[PDB]
């Protein structure tokens, strides 16, 4: 449960952040730290199906 | 907890202060987390010691 919260929560917030800003066709640096973020969270969900 | 703040968040212009129910909305998102956090506390200290 927490991994599948932790990246469905993810999602939602890099759909949201991206609002914001005019569809621009290069990543900015908030988009850098969500990438950043997701990773992490994904690698954390695949470190417990490992185990 | 996450989504109150978001969605209330979004109604506002983008001001770079931290609003008074932004406070409010941060501190019962810290009080939250704690709750959680000390109930994966009693999680891990469980089979140790079954009292604490
Ligand atoms: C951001 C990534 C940074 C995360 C930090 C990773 C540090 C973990 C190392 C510490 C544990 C030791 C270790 O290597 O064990 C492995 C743990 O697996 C793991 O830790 C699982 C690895 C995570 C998988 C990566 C998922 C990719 C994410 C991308 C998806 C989303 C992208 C975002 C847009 C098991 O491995 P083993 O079987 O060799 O055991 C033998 C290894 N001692």
């Amino acid at each position: 449960v927490f991994g599948v919260t932790t990246v469905l929560t993810m999602t939602t917030l890099s759909i949201s952040a991206r609002n914001s800003l005019p569809k621009v066709a290069y990543a900015t640096a908030m988009d850098w730290f969500i990438a950043v973020c997701y990773a992490f969270v994904f690698s954390a969900l695949i470190e417990f199906a490992t185990v | 907890m996450t989504t109150i703040n978001t969605h209330l968040r979004e109604t506002l212009p983008k001001i770079p202060y931290v609003k008074a129910i932004d406070m409010y909305l941060m501190g019962c998102f810290v009080f939250v987390f704690m709750a959680l956090l000390e109930y994966a506390l009693v999680n891990y200290i469980f089979f140790s010691q079954p009292a604490r």
